[PDB]
Formats: C-alpha cells, sequence, structure tokens
C-alpha cells in the first residue's frame, strides 16, 4: 500500500480577459490513493457547478483528474483550488494567478 | 506518424460501502474516446469523442458486456489479492489495469503492452516478448504460475497483435480529421520583474496537440535548465495541452534569452528571443 | 476495442 501526495496547478483554459466567458480548470496529478476531494473557489466560496473529467492514470500508476467550471473572469474577483486528500493534514488552497 | 490505444481500468474497494468502484476510460494518443463508470447512471459505455459515435449498437452491446465483466472480474481478483497478502476486509485496495497497442505510419503492430497493479506498484506485467511474465513480488508469483498454466500470454499477444489492431485502425480513419491532425503550440512569452535586479521570463506554449513537447531556456543559445523551473504539461479542457518554463534572469539580460520550442506540429523547432 | 476478461487468463 501507498500513498503519493497530489500536484496541483490551477489556470484557465484560454488567456485571461476580463468579461470573456473562459473555464476555469484544476488539474491534480500524482496522487494514489484515488479518492480526492476539489473545490474551485469564487472570493472563497465553493462554486457548484464544477465537473471532472474521468478517473485515468499515468505510466507510475499514479491518478490524475481535471476539474472545471465555466467562468467568466473580472480584475478584481478572486479564484481558487480547494484540495483535501488522505495525504494532505489540512485542505490545500492554490489561488488562481492568471500568470501562473 | 505513428498511433496508439490505450485502455486505463481502475476498480477500488469501498468496504461497508457499495461494490468497488469501477472506472475505464479509453484513448486514442492523447484523445479519449469513451468510458465507463460504475457510479454513473448509464452502466453502459459512453462515448467521449464524436468519430466512435458512428459505431453501430452491437459496438456499443459488445463493449458494454466486456467492462461489466471486466468489473466483476476485478471485484473477484480484490479478494483473490486480499488473502494472497492477508489484509485485512476493511481497508479499500485498488487494482490498475493498463493494456493496449501501437502501430507505426504504415499501421503495423509495433508494440502491445499488458500491465497490471495493486495498491498503486506493479503487481504482473507482459514482457515486451508478448511471451512471458515479470512478477513484481511473491504474490504476484502466485499469479505468474497460474497465467503460465493457462497459456494466458498466447491470449494477450493475439487481442494485442489483433483486434486491438484492428479497432486502432478502424478509429483513426473513422476520426482523420482529428486523430491525425496536429496543433503547433502558440507560444508566449512574458516578464515578471522580481526586484530591482532579478526577473522571471515565462516561456508558454498553449493549444497543442499531441501532449509531448519540449520546452528550454538557452542564454546565448546554450540550454538553461538546472534553474529552469518547468511546470508538468497540463490539458486546456478542449483536446489541447498547456506547458510553461520559466527562468529567473539579471535584470538587463533578459535580450539574451531565447526559448526553445519542439512539437511534433511544427515542421522545425522555434527559437524565440525576447 | 477492449479485451475479454471471461478466461482463465484474467483471475489472479
Amino acid at each position: 500500500m501507498i500513498q503519493r501526495t497530489p500536484k496541483i496547478q490551477v489556470y484557465s483554459r484560454h488567456p485571461a480577459e476580463n468579461g470573456k466567458s473562459n473555464f476555469l480548470n484544476c488539474y491534480v496529478s500524482g496522487f494514489h490513493p484515488s479518492d480526492i476531494e476539489v473545490d474551485l473557489l469564487k472570493n472563497g466560496e465553493r462554486i457548484e457547478k464544477v465537473e471532472h473529467s474521468d478517473l485515468s492514470f499515468s505510466k507510475d500508476w499514479s491518478f490524475y483528474l481535471l476539474y472545471y467550471t465555466e467562468f467568466t473572469p473580472t480584475e478584481k474577483d478572486e479564484y481558487a483550488c480547494r484540495v483535501n486528500h488522505v495525504t494532505l493534514s489540512q485542505p490545500k488552497i492554490v489561488k488562481w494567478d492568471r500568470d501562473m | 506518424g505513428s498511433h496508439s490505444m490505450r485502455y486505463f481500468f481502475t476498480s477500488v474497494s469501498r468496504p461497508g460501502r457499495g461494490e468497488p468502484r469501477f472506472i475505464a476510460v479509453g484513448y486514442v494518443d492523447d484523445t479519449q474516446f469513451v468510458r465507463f463508470d460504475s457510479d454513473a447512471a448509464s452502466q453502459k459505455m459512453e462515448p467521449r469523442a464524436p468519430w466512435i459515435e458512428q459505431e453501430g449498437p452491437e459496438y456499443w452491446d459488445q463493449e458494454t458486456r466486456n467492462m461489466k465483466a471486466h468489473s466483476q472480474t476485478d471485484r473477484a481478483n480484490l479478494g483473490t489479492l486480499r488473502g494472497y497478502y492477508n489484509q485485512s476486509e476493511d481497508g479499500s485496495h485498488t487494482i490498475q489495469i493498463m493494456y493496449g497497442c501501437d502501430v507505426g505510419p504504415d499501421g503495423r503492430f509495433l508494440r502491445g503492452y499488458r500491465q497490471d497493479a495493486y495498491d498503486g506498484k506493479d503487481y504482473i506485467a507482459l514482457n515486451e516478448d508478448l511471451r512471458s511474465w515479470t512478477a513484481a513480488d511473491m504474490a504476484a508469483q502466485i499469479t505468474k504460475r497460474k497465467w503460465e498454466a493457462v497459456h494466458a500470454a498466447e491470449q494477450r499477444r493475439v487481442y494485442l497483435e489483433g483486434r486491438c489492431v484492428d479497432g486502432l485502425r478502424r478509429y483513426l480513419e473513422n476520426g482523420k480529421e482529428t486523430l491525425q491532425r496536429t496543433d503547433p503550440p502558440k507560444t508566449h512569452m512574458t516578464h515578471h520583474p522580481i526586484s530591482d535586479h532579478e526577473a522571471t521570463l515565462r516561456c508558454w506554449a498553449l493549444g497543442f496537440y499531441p501532449a509531448e513537447i519540449t520546452l528550454t531556456w538557452q542564454r546565448d543559445g546554450e540550454d538553461q535548465t538546472q534553474d529552469t523551473e518547468l511546470v508538468e504539461t497540463r490539458p486546456a479542457g478542449d483536446g489541447t495541452f498547456q506547458k510553461w518554463a520559466a527562468v529567473v534572469v539579471p535584470s538587463g539580460e533578459e535580450q539574451r534569452y531565447t526559448c526553445h520550442v519542439q512539437h511534433e506540429g511544427l515542421p522545425k523547432p522555434l527559437t524565440l528571443r525576447w | 476495442e477492449v479485451d475479454n476478461a471471461t478466461r482463465f487468463a484474467s483471475v489472479y
């Protein structure tokens, strides 16, 4: 039995332009076991329409999932990805930086 | 170019919960085209790319029957492995299986694979000779003896060289408009001061397909690396992929740096200069 | 097209 902590990237499908419809992605990868919680956050509140890809895995057997939601960025709204997993002592929050 | 079909299967036991959770996905190259998810309402093999929808109802009934069968065999194997390892019934455990085949530009079989994992580690794998097995530990040696006695390698070889190739060849034809395209990366380069004296240079590759790509920063032509922050290649969510490479540079010298991009959709590699 | 998981060859 093993444990691997997830890697997290938070980013948009297309280059961000305020007022223009887009997709907000959270990509979690390299984790094991497959049980994971991923929420997308809008000014700290959990976005409800959030879908994910089907569970798949890499050559080393570690899992990956894309979580995503349609959003319209603005210059003041703050977005984030909140991730929990057995290997994380507390939920981990990664803020969306339009520059990565 | 060359092409690949891969199926990925995950069974996760959830004790006292429902039956094990079972998710199966199939890809051609980096394009997903089918899924089966036991926690979905469908209980059927479902399309995930348009060119597979032209498959007739006999296809969807066979793939669905086979996916259910794979689910059932995994359920049984979960209990078997629990016994081999003397693990308690209360813990959750995972079987993962990958298999598939590669063809070259001539459509001929090039590589085939079948590998099985337990709790995130190699369990048993077909070797590249498609005739013998590698067992990762003492428990898998039990399975290896059984599979040698039941001629499993020959059955897997027949599938990998046969129906795996036949299906891959058909999918490539039926979806040539998309599977056999490349989208070259669109490259951005962005400047991010860190102090009066340093700045990050970030080289972006966006909208590219297939996913394999190499991003290198070079100072005066010499491939940086060592201090080049590189992020894992990531899906855009529209079937294309993204990646970036970042290098911290002394303020004033940015114009000496160039970003190098190699991708199969590019006739020549690119060198972009700041 | 997936493989068949119904033979003795699939049982651990």
